[PDB]
């Protein structure tokens, strides 16, 4: 999961 | 404020690929020179400019059966019906011009893009 | 020997959601506490365990309308149906129970695996 | 396009  | 899961649309286009190959939910026939590919229309529309046209047509969207141009490669098509659901191409210098032809045909911008610039490398 | 087009699998997600979004070729309403969700059975089987069997199932695959348990809180199906179709989660304090036990019972994983995360690091 |  990542800050898009 | 969203999170996003990097590897998804992968494994939502694997999966898509493991219906496609048990035949699960497939809702039309693509016809090509006698040949039968069986497919999702949803995956079509989402690859190609011209099963979106065809399927978003009021009297088209209900066919169980589509019939390509005869013009039309079955390798050509088969080679890009594998990268629709993989993003794998499997582009070979005895197939390029016919998988370029039937990526003009389908409206596959991208694979049009790269197959004109390895037929520019070899030339 | 094949190549690789990297954005392929998000650009087919992100017209699968246009699609969804005009509510093209959805053939299933999933029923939430009388709230009621468009959908693609295919997508839904792609990203849920639990759709994945439903539309597997040789009777239900058939049906146009599927009722979830009333325990479901319909918004927590709502940020996941748009996970499903974006690759993005909404995840915020007052909806992480919600999301978490909507992930658990619709049986994706990665959703579960990042709410029991985001939890542990608030206790 | 990459080399997979
Ligand atoms: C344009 S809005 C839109 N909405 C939903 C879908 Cl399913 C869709 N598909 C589609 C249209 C055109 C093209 C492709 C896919 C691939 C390509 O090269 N051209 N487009
Ligand atoms: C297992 S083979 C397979 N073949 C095709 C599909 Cl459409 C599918 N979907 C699916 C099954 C289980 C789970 C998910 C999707 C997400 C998750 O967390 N668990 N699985
Ligand atoms: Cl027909
Ligand atoms: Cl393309
Ligand atoms: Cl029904
Ligand atoms: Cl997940």
């Amino acid at each position: 999961w990542v800050i898009p | 404020s969203c999170i996003q899961f990097t590897r998804h649309a992968s494994d939502v286009l694997l999966n898509l690929n493991r219906l496609r190959s048990r035949d699960i939910l497939t809702d039309v026939v693509i016809v090509v020179s006698r040949e039968q590919f069986r497919a999702h229309k949803t995956v079509l529309m989402a690859c190609s400019g011209l099963f979106y046209s065809i399927f978003t047509d009021q009297l088209k969207c209900n066919l169980s059966v589509i019939n390509l141009d005869p013009e039309i490669n079955p390798e050509g098509f088969c080679i890009l019906l594998d990268f629709m659901y993989t993003s794998r191409l499997n582009l070979r210098e005895g197939n390029i011009m016919a998988v370029m032809a039937t990526a003009m045909y389908l409206q596959m911008e991208h694979v049009v893009d790269t197959c004109r610039k390895f037929i520019k490398a070899s030339e």
